[PDB]
């Protein structure tokens, strides 16, 4: 069915950059609304950026407004979550997420397996 | 009012049998968002209609059941020989359903982390529905007609149990599949909807009138909605879209 | 709002037939008609002890294991009267016999827990 794959995550040092990618199967990324989410170990699960359905309109949490930013290529099929100005703070297995919203009764989250991002300083 | 004992304590049962099938719903959502401490997935637009239809509701059970003004025009209205068509469960449910939709509504606030706010269209149906019964309520007002006003809150309730079912069944119609299907919670809902008319089946056979079927239409139509979508979600995802 | 006057009877023997009446009046939302009536008998000491209903439609009555097939229950909707028939009576039936009446619910008046009660009259069954 649908697949996500992430990629692009790995060790940095605290101040870096990293550029975290999602490859979408089964479904268009300009016609869904595409999310990142991430997990550190023992927290729960953070929903970190977001980019709406048929355009460039973007939503970030608190913790990351400013330093980390989503996109998405349209002739590639993947979002992007290039993430500037790292700290330790941000270490987490970084998720690219997609649901299926639905009105009244459980939306469907779709998973990928994440990029582990550790971030040292 | 009640002639047989068996009936009324079947009824009893079948009444508190429906309030925990329809009640208990409200939990797993409820605490989902508190574990997350977030709403990312929630409809923002289906919660604020569902304030509207649970306080709607909630308007005309608790004046009904309270009220001997509104209950004197119940039998002014249906006959003398009426018994009012209200339940302790159907108060209690109405009252449940509006307390757990104000604290999801809370939830919203409070932990936000729901960019998508969704809020449009839906805002406007709200206004509309509000600013009718505002009309209502003044037009109700000189003769003191609360009965007539609080059978429009009912009414308005039967239109928002339709807003509930028609765009999830919509959604599955387009999609061409059944995505948030859940065998447990649509038995939950249909056990509800079969047992809130079993309840008014009850009434019914013990006294020799079926006007309570009248008197309570939003009760009545409130099951018959359930019970047709449950059917009908059923037979899209067994027997339509099931892979 | 409502008030319940017992003019039952008073002495009687064992194996005796006697028969207590219960007059309903007041103005209420309900008929009064539509009222679920009932007795219930107090005894020296002991509590509230349950001996027969009358459903509204009149068709269902309901008595004690103690009175089942020896008490008869009977209504009148037009004059809001019930009657205990209470027929080849015993002495341990001795008791004063509350007229009850509940505006909605037959369990509840079943129970004790009914909305209405009569003053109360003494039956007195002698061996």
């Amino acid at each position: 069915q649908v697949q996500l794959v992430e990629s692009g995550g790995g060790l940095v040092q605290a101040g870096g950059s990293l550029r975290l990618s999602c490859a979408a199967s089964g479904f268009p990324v300009y016609r869904n609304r595409m999310h990142w989410y991430r997990q550190a170990p023992g927290k729960e699960r953070e929903w970190v950026a977001a980019i709406e359905s048929a355009g460039q309109e973007t939503h970030y949490a608190d913790s990351v407004k400013g330093r980390f930013t989503i996109s998405r290529d349209n002739a590639k099929n993947t979002v992007y979550l290039q993430m500037n100005s790292l700290k330790p703070e941000d270490t987490a297995v970084y998720y690219c997420n997609v649901k299926d919203e639905g009105w009244y009764w459980q939306t469907y989250d779709y998973w990928g397996q994440g990029t582990q991002v550790t971030v040292s300083a | 009012s009640w002639n047989s004992i068996p009936l009324e304590i079947s009824y009893e049962i079948v009444g508190w049998i429906a309030f925990a099938s329809w009640s208990i719903s409200f939990y797993p959502q409820l605490i989902l968002n508190f574990r997350r401490r977030s709403v990312v997935g929630l409809n923002f637009d289906f919660v604020m209609l569902n304030l509207t239809k649970h306080s709607s509701y909630m308007i005309y059970n608790v004046c009904l059941y309270f009220s001997p003004v509104i209950q004197k025009q119940y039998f002014d209205t249906y006959g003398d020989k009426e018994m009012i068509p209200v339940a302790a469960n159907d108060v209690a449910f109405s009252i449940h359903a509006v307390v757990m939709t104000a604290v999801t509504l809370f939830q919203i606030f409070i932990y936000e982390r729901g960019p998508q706010k969704v809020s449009r269209l839906a805002i406007g149906i709200v206004v509309v529905v509000w600013g009718f019964a505002a009309i209502c309520f003044f037009i109700a007002l000189p003769t003191h007609s609360w009965l007539w006003l609080i059978s429009i809150f009912n009414s308005i309730q039967v239109f928002m149990t339709c807003v509930k079912y028609i765009p999830q069944a919509k959604m599955n119609f387009t999609r061409k599949s059944t995505v948030g299907w859940s065998i447990g919670n649509i038995l939950l809902d249909f056990t509800g909807g079969l047992a809130n008319y079993l309840q008014m089946v009850i009434q019914s056979i013990d006294q020799n009138s079926w006007k309570n079927f009248y008197g309570n239409m939003g009760k009545t139509l409130l099951s018959l909605i359930s019970i047709f979508f449950d059917i009908l979600f059923m037979f899209q995802h067994y027997v339509l879209y099931p892979e």
